[PDB]
């Protein structure tokens, strides 16, 4: 385990990761419009996949916003992590996060898994590959969450129709059976 | 000659080939294109252009 | 051309703020290079007096 | 099996389809004023033929649009491929008609064969080419019917006739046979 080379890679995390969240936020605009579109024509059932993408993507961007944010808590508390030997309460929630989404969010930023390995190569209770996955039942639920790989609530879908319609001057008439019950 | 070397079924099997292999760069194209636009986003805002 | 235009005003901000950095640390550099000539005559300076 | 193979090759596939089905309606149009010219002159059994030909490249488009349905379904719920290892039934349609339709349409769109290697490539209970085929009793059925080699209704036929000469100012008597029967 290195100490700079976890600083330098932390920092180069953050700045990957706001560069990642503004571009996303500029894509999801244009595929929102593209949305629009699709709605102003009558297929329907293939806006609702757009619509996944989008909400995948704007969850992925809230994710690197938190993650942002523990990686900088992190970058602020770093002294703390080079005295002690265990880490202590103010650091288990960034430390348990950064190393169990590292595997998911391996692809977009890769210096996360430099951060993830001087991480779990500087614990050993409960720590190392196989126990740094056992021992991951701590991390920020709202993450796992925005993280989760799931098909999203169709009700939320319909919502996410719904306003981009409203906003875009385009009629969209909501699945009843998803959008009352 | 010509038309023994270059007859009806390879000159209509030429064209269906020009075809395909244009379509193909049709699709090569736009997708290029949109990667070449997600290259440059921050530079070009849609929000500024509009 | 609005694209254009647009692109066109960021990236010559962009480009006008990357001289200026490169501009100040070309300028520290000069300086580093013109202190090293005066440190070097006057270590030979020292040596000719002693 | 690869995964970024299998998302570049849906990615490809979505391409091709939004291309063939432009231009196919393109020439669809071209064809009707087409068959318009026909129907002016007294060959009228020709027309139905042109017409069969119009009314397939129709059910081809719209099983084009179907299959650009599913392969952006596939493409949003990526990851829930990659982390199962058995699809689950959000994915059973899409999987199927991929599967089953590749070889349709592998004339066409030659990218859609790689992407049922690797749907193929990727699952073991009831599939390989053999057991592919064998399982293949979940596909959408309007899809099945879309892509349905078999000799149109004459009574859709004589309704294609009917509509494309009511539109192009010619006149046309209907098989009474088949357009009361």
């Amino acid at each position: 385990f290195k100490a700079e080379r976890l600083r330098v890679n932390l920092r180069l995390v953050i700045n990957r990761l706001k560069l990642l969240e503004k571009k996303k936020t500029e894509l999801a605009q244009k595929a929102r419009k593209e949305i629009a579109d699709y709605l102003a024509a009558g297929k329907d059932e293939r806006a609702r996949i757009r619509v996944e993408h989008i909400i995948r993507e704007d969850y992925l961007v809230e994710a690197m916003e938190i993650l942002e944010l523990y990686c900088d808590l992190l970058l602020a508390r770093f002294g703390l992590i080079q005295s002690m030997k265990e880490l202590d309460s103010g650091l288990a929630e960034s430390v348990s996060t950064l190393i169990w989404a590292a595997p998911r969010l391996q692809s977009e930023v890769a210096e996360l898994k430099i951060v993830a390995d001087q991480l779990c190569a500087k614990y050993s209770k409960e720590y190392g590959k196989l126990c740094r996955t056992n021992q991951i039942g701590t991390v920020n639920d709202r993450l796992m969450h925005k993280l989760s790989v799931e098909a999203p609530p169709k009700i939320l879908v319909e919502r996410y129709l719904i306003e981009i319609a409203k906003n875009y001057n385009v009629p969209y008439e909501p699945d009843s059976v998803v959008m009352a019950e | 000659a010509t038309l023994k070397t270059m007859n009806l079924e390879k000159i209509s099997a030429l064209m269906d080939k020009f075809e395909h292999q244009f379509e193909t760069l049709d699709v090569q194209t736009q997708q290029m294109e949109d990667t070449m636009s997600s290259t440059t986003t921050l530079t070009t805002p849609q929000n500024q252009v509009d | 051309h609005a694209e254009n235009a647009i692109r066109q005003k960021n990236q010559a901000v962009n480009f006008l703020r990357m001289s200026a950095r490169v501009d100040a640390v070309a300028a520290r550099v000069q300086t580093a290079v013109t202190m090293g000539k005066v440190t070097k005559s006057m270590a030979g300076v020292v040596k000719s007096m002693d």
